[PDB]
This record gives structure tokens, C-alpha cells and sequence, in this order.
């Protein structure tokens, strides 16, 4: 074929992965944020269900 | 001419009125933090499929 396609598929290959090198150190610094504050949907540890608490009237009054 | 309640009139709710106002905020409660928000986005394919180590899709 000849050696444009050489060079530029070589060009594509490099911002490829140029690229994923970049994703993964942003995802590595993201997890660090999000577990060292939970800022963020991962990471959020589970608490107590709200919906399970009685909100009626008690027998006494100081609940 | 005081008659005697009958057999289940004193354990049912009555609805009363006052002058009062209601209680605004009772267990004095402080506010609440605000939750963390949601990503809005339609989310699209995986920015070259998974970063994994070598895997091109
Ligand atoms: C067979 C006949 C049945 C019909 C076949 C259908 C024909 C068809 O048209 O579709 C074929 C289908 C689609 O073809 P296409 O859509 O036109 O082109 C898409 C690209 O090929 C895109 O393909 P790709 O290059 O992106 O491959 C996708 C996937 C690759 O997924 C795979 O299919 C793996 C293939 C095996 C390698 O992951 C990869 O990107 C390559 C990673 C390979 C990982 C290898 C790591 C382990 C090392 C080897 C260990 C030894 C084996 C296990 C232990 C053995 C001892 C017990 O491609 C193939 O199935 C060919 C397989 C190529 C083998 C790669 C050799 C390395």
C-alpha cells in the first residue's frame, strides 16, 4: 500500500492510547476522591433505612 | 343532669381548637446537609471500550 498508511495508523494507535493513559490516572485520582470524602455516587457506604421509623402518636408524649 | 358516658366514647379523638399557633419545628432540628447530586447525562459506550491493559475492545 505504502507508508501513509503506516505512519498514520500508527498516529491513531498513539492517541489511543495516549488517551486510555490519561483515563485511567483520572480514574485513580477520581476513586481517591470519592473515598476519601463521599462526595460522590461511589463509595457512599449504606446507612439506616428512614422509612422504617414511627412517626405516630406514642404513649407518651417526651417519645 | 350529667349522663354517664356509654361504653366506647372516651377512647376516640375529639378535635379540639386554640387560639396556639402551631409548634414550628418541634425536636428543634437543625437543617439538613443536602445530598450529593445526581450525574445528569445520557450516558454513551465506554470511552474505548474498557482501559483494562491491552484489550482493544
Ligand atoms: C471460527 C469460525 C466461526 C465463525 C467466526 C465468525 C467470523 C467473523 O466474521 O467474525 C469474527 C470476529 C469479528 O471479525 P470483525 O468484526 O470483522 O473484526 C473485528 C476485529 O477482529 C476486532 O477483534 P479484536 O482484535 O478487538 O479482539 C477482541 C478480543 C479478543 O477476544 C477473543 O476472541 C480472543 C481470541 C483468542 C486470542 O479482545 C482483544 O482485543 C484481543 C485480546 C486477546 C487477548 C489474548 C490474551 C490471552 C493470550 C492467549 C492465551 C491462549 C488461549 C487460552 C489458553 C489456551 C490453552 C488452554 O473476529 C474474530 O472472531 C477473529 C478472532 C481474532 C483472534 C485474535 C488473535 C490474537
Amino acid at each position: 500500500d505504502g507508508p501513509e498508511k503506516n505512519y498514520e495508523k500508527t498516529l491513531a494507535i498513539l492517541q489511543i492510547e495516549s488517551e486510555k493513559a490519561e483515563l485511567r490516572l483520572k480514574e485513580q485520582e477520581v476513586r481517591r476522591l470519592m473515598r476519601a470524602r463521599g462526595d460522590g455516587p461511589w463509595y457512599q457506604f449504606p446507612t439506616p433505612e428512614k422509612e422504617f421509623i414511627d412517626h405516630s402518636p406514642k404513649a407518651t408524649p417526651d417519645n | 343532669g350529667w349522663v354517664r358516658p356509654d361504653l366506647g366514647q372516651l377512647s376516640k379523638v375529639t378535635k379540639v381548637k386554640t387560639d396556639r399557633p402551631l409548634p414550628e419545628n418541634p425536636y428543634h432540628s437543625r437543617a439538613r446537609p443536602e445530598p450529593n447530586p445526581v450525574i445528569e447525562g445520557d450516558l454513551k459506550p465506554a470511552k474505548h471500550g474498557t482501559r483494562f491493559f491491552f484489550w482493544t475492545v
